[PDB]
């Protein structure tokens, strides 16, 4: 790799930071405890409007990654995020993630994608058995 | 226009107004410039 | 680049932030400042 | 919300769903809305439609994505060939004549 963004600062000594700052106007909307509580209802609010397709399915295993911990909650958010990752989108936190699911994950749609094509050689070997059909004639 | 019509001085303006064209059937509010330099609308100014 | 600092707010700092990444240029800003005093009938007992 | 106008007046036929990705995609900042409006944007890209922003969008997604329906369209004139080629072969059945 040989590209990257979005990191954050330190700005050492007391008190300093670009006097580009305002960049968030102020809006008002219902009281939240907290940024993780806001997000859980976020998604809450997305599902219902919305159909059961596909979209639909992402949201909920999302909003089972959102759930803080429990015996109930902790192995489905697990299950949840194992899901998302291995639906690519998730893209990992890394703090493990990749290695035990990106892995039999990446394996899969390859194996078979990568099957396919080493038995679609096949394929033109099927041609290549026409051929040999015409190197008989 | 939805910029400098957000803070809350523009709002405001209306709702007197407004509560002024009910009672007495009239009501009315002013626009104005003057010189922003940090977060202008644009050209280090802004209207209110 | 391109960063820019409230001169107000960095004094005693400079010398510090210049053995960091120093450089120059200079440019006017409507600021705002507040100011808390308190009061007494009497006196002032804390000003600005 | 021009968009969420937009939807209900609409049926569950296809415009539909790019509306709706369309509105993931208008979504401000979280841990929810950002997963997903950055599903909905590589979705959108890769639909051909969304036309990069390209601060990135284009070189992870419009590679793989050219990658597909070229492969496909594509690799179906490489059998396709063989098509011919099955016409080739008949040829030979009239050479073997």
């Amino acid at each position: 790799m040989a590209e990257v963004v979005d990191l954050a600062t330190g700005e050492k000594q007391v008190l300093n930071d670009i006097r580009g700052r305002y960049e968030c106007y102020t809006d008002v909307g219902p009281s939240f405890q907290s940024m993780k509580q806001q997000n859980r209802a976020e998604i809450l609010e997305l599902l219902g409007k919305t159909p059961q397709g596909t979209p639909e399915y992402q949201l909920l295993l999302l909003q089972y990654f959102t759930l803080l911990d429990g015996k109930g909650v902790e192995m489905m958010r697990d299950y949840a995020n194992k899901q998302l990752i291995q639906m690519g989108v998730k893209k990992p936190e890394t703090p493990e993630e990749q290695q035990w699911l990106v892995e039999a994950q990446q394996a899969k749609q390859g194996q078979q994608d990568p099957a396919m094509v080493q038995a679609q050689g096949v394929l033109l070997q099927g041609q290549a058995e026409l051929a040999k059909a015409q190197n008989q004639t | 226009y939805r910029t400098d019509m957000r803070h809350n001085t523009a709002k405001i303006a209306v709702n007197i107004a407004v509560r002024e064209q009910i009672e007495a059937g009239v009501g009315a509010w002013r626009l104005v410039t003057d010189y922003e330099d940090q977060s202008p609308t644009s050209n280090n100014q802004v209207i209110r | 680049p391109v960063s820019y600092f409230k001169r107000d707010i960095k004094d005693v700092i400079d010398d510090l932030a210049d053995s960091g990444f120093i450089k120059i240029a200079e440019r006017q800003i409507k600021r705002r400042r507040v100011y808390k005093s308190i009061i007494t009938c009497t006196a002032v007992l804390k000003d600005k």
